[PDB]
RNA sequence: GACGGGGCCCCGCACAAGCGGCGGAGCAUGCGGAUUAAUUCGAUGCAACGCGUAGAACCUUACCUGGGUUUGACAUGGAUCGGGAGUGCUCAGAGAUGGGUGUGCCUCUUGGUCGGUUCACAGGUGGUGCAUGGCUGUCGUCAGCUCGUGUCGUGAGAUGUUGGGUUAAGUCCCGCAACGAGCGCAACCCUUGUUCACUGUUGCCAGCACGUUAUGGUGGGGACUCAGUGGAGACCGCCGGGGUCAACUCGGAGGAAGGUGGGGAUGACGUCAAGUCAUCAUGCCCCUUAUGUCCAGGGCUUCACGCAUGCUACAAUGGCUGGUACAGAGAGUGGCGAGCCUGUGAGGGUGAGCGAAUCUCGGAAAGCCGGUCUCAGUUCGGAUUGGGGUCUGCAACUCGACCUCAUGAAGUCGGAGUCGCUAGUAAUCGCAGAUCAGCAACGCUGCGGUGAAUACGUUCCCGGGGCUUGU
């Protein structure tokens, strides 16, 4: 209700943008393309599970990374799903697409896929309590700071909306050298859709890029 | 398993406060071993299993 | 406030006739931000005051402020179901500025044509024991003496 | 003689592809004048913060392009195919005035 | 916006004066920006998430 | 009766004795003052016969003056009534012509506030 | 308590978004800002005052030649920044016999008094859209 | 109002319909939506059905009407009055 | 817990001390009401009302009248007949659309593309913000809100988090059945104030050489300024007093800056079933030859009225006029446009230059200086109205801005009441940008110029904080 994107508030800070590219006449237009790409990356590849979609452009040659969970699903067999996509690519586009796909190192610590998965169990209609211990316990499991998630909605196919939370260890939203991994997901229900929020502290930070990048 | 437990009974409490009412859960739970070694907890938390485990773990230490 | 006396700024001499009154005229008289407008009125009623009489016109400046300083003036008070005028001794600097002030309106409220020049005529005025400025300090030290038996609510 | 203008949104890439022009012509002699900063330009975007009647809270974004010039003293047709090859980031883009 | 006004402002409109921006992610015809195209809410939420470079929050 | 059918006020330079004429404006009487050659500078208690009947001359010959400009400007209003246009709708209604809001205030041409009691709440 | 010394010598003065390049020298105490005189550059007395007084305060009087040059702000800021400029070029040519006064004198100091910036939702930088209750 | 070097604008069919209708015997009532129209000599004496939102309401133009529109002549809203 | 016309202790432009306003006048703008075929919808004490609107003549547009259309204006998939689709010119029409006429797939024997007939289906700014997600206001930059374990109590619960001192701060210090931790505070970030190194064009010009007289125009220069990267710098760190002490506090030195240096970003747990189904998304319900959808015209701009936010004023600290200084931050190729010519001017005609530290917007205005007006409802004010125009646009009637000529309204400083502001602030002065063909923009977001008065103080008014007392 009146907390700032933690993305947005270190982005140029400690965190970097998703595209990396300069156009001064056109910029509209790539990021239409841009637009394009990633509703469509987003709506045909849910079963894989995207933490990212990353976008680089050098002269009319667009590069895609795909930060996804479990990349079989856009590999398919063979790299068979992979051409399949970069095809759709180019007919969406227009332009020549190189496209890559990268693991997430933990799944379980990167938030976005953790939305992901509290998203799925309550679409599988999953009591949200258990939901979310799961996904706290395996989050300190794997080793980060803090944990805070956030289920608004109209959970457990209630009538009256609820904004149920479940947090321990440290998560500073006010520090800017704070590492805040931020996600978010809608559950799909048969009872409108369920937000959920999760912030992750994976550490501190210093600077130069997070020391470029670490 | 080895210790044998009833929950006695469980209330949902509530604290009043400028925003409005924070509840909580009480839960009373019995423990013994059926052959004589008995105890009773008392547990306070925001969640029912919280509470009763709370409760059980306090009863462990109060075994007549 | 609450927190405590706030800092006042020093106040600055005036460069023609190095004296800080004169800077407390202009300042006083500052509409609008525009200073050099201001001091040019100033410096035009020091002028003419300086032609009319052969005297200092700082001088006469500081004539008239000595004659319209006021000494005690009331204040409204809340004690009971009826407010008081409780009379209260005025420290340098507010009658100072009370003075001030009362002769830039005075001024400003006269019928002559210019502002330079009623200022001037207020100036002098003053500085005889004539004029609204003065009659109203005389009003206001009446005021206090007819509400002086409320001298010992001070606090 | 022959100038590099350098654009980008981050100062940091900035400053690495200018020091990898400088370090490559210089590999390929050609001595050049050192990287200036040109100002940098800075759009401002004010945006109402709520999708509706809350006009009074607003966020502010820029749009911050940061620009160098270099300056080939020695026309070197070898650092021309050096300078013409070579890679660059994506995020910085290249104008070359032969 | 309506899917029928969204594809009416995409073709071309008879008259060159009659044509309008509509923002190009959102549909919304208020306050959409030449610069990038995009709206107030799509600018805010893009810029937030990070996928417009060189748009970062300004506090000078 | 100084000129056409207006008195020029005494001790009041001329350039805007002029104006004072209906017909006349600021720029007008510059022009005729240039016009008949005449300074515009000098009270108009200090005017020659034959100056001020040169400038009434140029003025006469030029301009449009006083009452005839007043009947032009009546019949213009009259014709625009007698057609009917939405400008003579508006002026028959004495209501602003030139598509001013009527919503608010349209003071200058509504009148003076004539408030109305209204519906009240309980 | 020595008279100084005359000296050459040369400082930058900034006041109010105003840049002074001040280079003073040995001379009659003439000056040339910008090229004009100071009576044409800052034509009256309101403001004189406070670029001249740098030399009262200091054991150099107006037999001092100095040359200015002049850059944004407005006519006060461009006094302010060039008087800053001469206290601090006496100040870096006798740092010991005008350093005291001078800098007790509250000149050897640069005020940051800028313009504060406009705020989203105020009129100006501090002022507040006329409040109304009902 | 419009350029003078641009010309009076008149919307091509109104035109059209009106010299046809001098051709053809000036006795007819010409119905249009143009209120964007300027009136013209040459249709003087016709009458026009001008729309004004939901009627074609008709005008007849005379010699004045010629420096007007013909949405001059086709008022818009009704008021009729506050209360009664 | 909340509240108290209970106490103690506190804080905030909350008063007070001040400066300038609003409420009166004209206009601009939003809204209520009324009106209307429609005056689309949302917002309603603070926290709705120059708010969604960072641009309603068409469009936008969601509304109204009327004219069209029905797998539909637009998606995706199966079949089925295909080769053009798609378009140029013409005709009818307000247009939608319909009729002509020209032009007419690339592979291949089975694709891209379209057609119908269907079939599935689409479409909805239609309902519900009390079914919701998201986003936002708000109390509130307020100093707080909680947890683990222990302990006390049958229990809700308490302790921590009370007390003494301090702080802008639940900021610290002392004591303490508490010992700890977390979200808030602070800091990390941006900007501004000092300085160093590095670089030197499109920026700068101290020393050197010419330049048409002239312009850092020129070779050249790293000095100065600036541009922009990386550093330094402030920490109650030093000195003295107070403070057992201790936190803090006072004074001083150094210093560009001293006790948080100024400003922004940042809004804890939650509250208001607060706003938003109309940005988007979505549960359910509803419409389906119509609540879809296309088009022309109209409306969103109405006007007996009421409120609200502004602008211009009521003049001489001013008006008019000639001359003459000093900015910052920004924008630009369907764009910014110089120069010259033309016109009273808006402008027009030619038209370089610049994708821009280069060229253009460009003039800064207030101010200073000379002249003039002389307290006049005016040489104040510029509303309204009449004439003649310019530009944008298919098109300025409803309903655009601007120029010019004429006209010259109320207004003499505004009732009860009310608002903003503690310093480069208020007050005023101009400038730029977003949206945008144009513009009703006086709005909004920024930018610099000039530049105050006052704060004894907490008694009172409003909001809030800690503890305590009563219910
Ligand atoms: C009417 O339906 N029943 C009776 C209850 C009701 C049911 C469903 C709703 O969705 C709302 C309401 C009550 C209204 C009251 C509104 C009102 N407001 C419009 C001025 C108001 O007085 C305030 C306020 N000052 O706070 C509100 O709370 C308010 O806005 C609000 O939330 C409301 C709702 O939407
Ligand atoms: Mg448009
Ligand atoms: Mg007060
Ligand atoms: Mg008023
Ligand atoms: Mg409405
Ligand atoms: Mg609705
Ligand atoms: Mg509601
Ligand atoms: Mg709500
Ligand atoms: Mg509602
Ligand atoms: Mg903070
Ligand atoms: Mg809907
Ligand atoms: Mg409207
Ligand atoms: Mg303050
Ligand atoms: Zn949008």
């Amino acid at each position: 209700g009146q907390k700032i994107n933690p993305h947005g508030f270190r982005l140029g800070v400690t965190t970097d943008h998703k595209t990396r590219w300069y156009a001064e006449k056109q910029y509209a237009e790539l990021v239409g393309e841009d637009v394009k790409i990633r509703e469509w990356l987003h709506k045909n590849l849910e079963r894989a599970g995207l933490s990212s979609i990353e976008i680089e452009r050098r002269s009319e040659r667009v590069t895609i990374f795909l930060y996804a969970a479990r990349p079989g699903i856009v590999i398919g067999r063979n790299g068979a799903e992979a051409e399949r996509v970069r095809g759709e690519l180019e007919k969406l586009t227009g332009k020549q697409i190189q496209l890559n796909i990268l693991e997430v190192k933990s799944p379980e610590t990167d938030a976005q896929l953790v939305a992901q998965g509290i998203a799925e169990q309550l679409a599988a209609r999953v009591a949200f309590r258990r939901a979310m211990r799961k996904a706290q316990q395996s989050a300190m499991n794997a080793g980060a700071l803090g944990i805070r998630i956030k289920c608004s909605g109209r959970l457990g196919g209630a009538e009256m909306s609820r904004s149920e939370g479940y947090r321990e260890g440290r998560v500073p939203l006010h520090t800017l050298r704070a590492d805040i991994d931020y996600g978010f997901f809608e559950a799909r229900t048969t009872f409108g859709r369920i937000g959920v929020k999760v912030w992750i502290y994976k550490g501190d930070v210093t600077g130069t890029r997070a020391e470029r990048a670490a | 398993n080895e210790y044998l437990e009833r929950v006695v009974a469980i209330n949902r409490v509530a604290k009043v406060v400028q925003g409005g009412r924070r509840f909580s859960f009480t839960a009373l739970v019995v423990v013994g071993d059926g052959e004589g070694s008995v105890g009773v907890g008392y547990g306070k938390a925001k969640e029912v299993p919280a509470a009763i485990a709370k409760a059980v773990e306090e009863a462990k230490k109060h075994f007549f | 406030p609450r927190k405590g006396p706030a800092p006042k700024r020093p106040v600055m001499v005036d460069p023609v006739y190095g004296s800080p009154l004169v800077s407390q005229l202009v300042s006083k008289i500052l509409l609008d931000g525009k200073k050099t407008v201001a001091q040019n009125i100033v410096y035009t009623a020091l002028e003419g005051c300086r032609a009319k009489n052969n005297t200092d016109p700082v001088q006469t400046l500081k004539r008239a402020l000595d004659n319209i300083k006021p000494s005690l003036e009331v204040k409204s008070r809340r004690v009971g179901g009826a407010t008081y005028q409780v009379p209260v001794e005025v420290k340098p600097a507010r009658q100072t500025t009370l003075a001030m002030r009362w002769l830039v309106n005075f001024s400003r409220e006269r019928r002559e044509k210019t502002m330079a020049e009623r200022l001037m005529n207020e100036i002098l005025d003053a500085s005889n024991g004539l004029g609204a400025s003065v009659k109203r300090r005389e009003d206001t030290h009446k005021m206090a003496e007819a509400n002086r038996a409320f001298a010992h609510y001070r606090w | 003689k022959i100038r590099i203008r350098l654009r980008a949104y981050d100062h940091e890439v900035i400053d690495s592809s200018a020091r990898k022009i400088v370090d490559t012509v210089t590999r390929t002699g050609a001595k050049v004048a050192g990287p200036v900063p040109l100002p940098t330009e800075k759009n401002v975007f004010c945006v109402i913060r709520s999708p509706h009647k809350y006009k009074d809270s607003r966020e502010h974004f820029e749009m911050r392009t940061h620009k160098r010039l270099i300056d080939i003293l020695e026309p070197t047709p070898k650092t021309v195919d050096s300078l013409m090859r070579l890679d660059l980031p994506a995020g910085v883009d290249i104008e070359i005035k032969l | 916006a309506k899917t029928a006004l969204k594809v009416k402002a995409a073709r071309k409109p008879k008259f060159g004066v009659r044509a309008y921006t509509r923002c190009q992610r959102c549909g919304r015809p208020h306050s959409v920006y030449r610069k990038f195209g995009l709206c107030r809410i799509c600018l805010r939420e893009m810029a937030h998430a990070g996928q417009l470079p060189g748009v970062t929050k300004s506090s000078w | 009766a100084r000129l056409i059918g207006v008195d020029l006020p005494r001790d009041k330079r001329l350039e805007v004795a002029l104006t004072y004429i209906y017909g006349i404006g600021r720029t007008r009487a510059t022009e005729t003052l240039k016009a008949t050659g005449i300074s515009g500078d000098l009270r108009v208690h200090e005017l020659t016969d034959d100056q001020l009947v040169a400038l009434r001359d140029h003025i006469e010959a030029n301009y449009h003056v006083e009452g005839d400009l007043r009947r032009e400007v009546a019949a213009d209003i009259r014709r625009k009534i007698e057609i009917g246009t939405y400008q003579g709708r508006r002026h028959r209604s004495g209501l602003p012509v030139r598509g001013q809001r009527t919503r608010t205030n349209a003071r200058t041409r509504k009148g003076k506030r004539k408030a109305v009691a209204k519906k009240k709440a309980k | 308590k020595r008279p100084a010394m005359i000296a050459p010598g040369a400082a930058t003065g900034r006041r109010k978004e105003a840049i002074a390049r001040v280079r003073i020298t040995p001379g009659s105490g003439q000056w040339k800002i910008n090229g004009r005189t100071l009576e044409d550059y800052f034509p009256n007395k309101v403001h004189q005052q406070i670029v001249t007084e740098p030399f009262a305060t200091a054991g150099v009087e107006g037999a001092y030649d100095v040359i200015a040059r002049i850059g944004g702000g407005g006519v006060t800021g461009q006094a302010g920044a060039l008087r800053l400029g001469i206290a601090r070029a006496l100040n870096n040519v006798d740092p010991e016999a005008s350093r005291p006064a001078l800098k007790k004198a509250g000149m050897l100091t640069r005020d940051a008094r800028v313009k504060e910036r406009k705020k989203a939702g105020l009129k100006k930088a501090r002022k507040a859209p006329q409040y109304s209750k009902r | 109002p419009r350029s003078l070097k641009k010309g009076p604008f008149v919307d091509e069919h109104l035109a059209k319909k009106v010299t046809a209708q001098n051709e053809a015997g000036t006795h007819n009532v010409i119905k249009t939506w143009s209120r964007r129209s300027m009136v013209t000599p040459d249709m003087i004496g016709h009458t026009i059905g001008v729309h004004d939102g939901r009627k074609h309401v008709p005008v007849f133009v005379t010699e004045s009407m010629v420096g007007h529109k013909l949405g001059e002549f086709a008022p818009t809203r009704t008021f009729k009055g506050h209360v009664k």
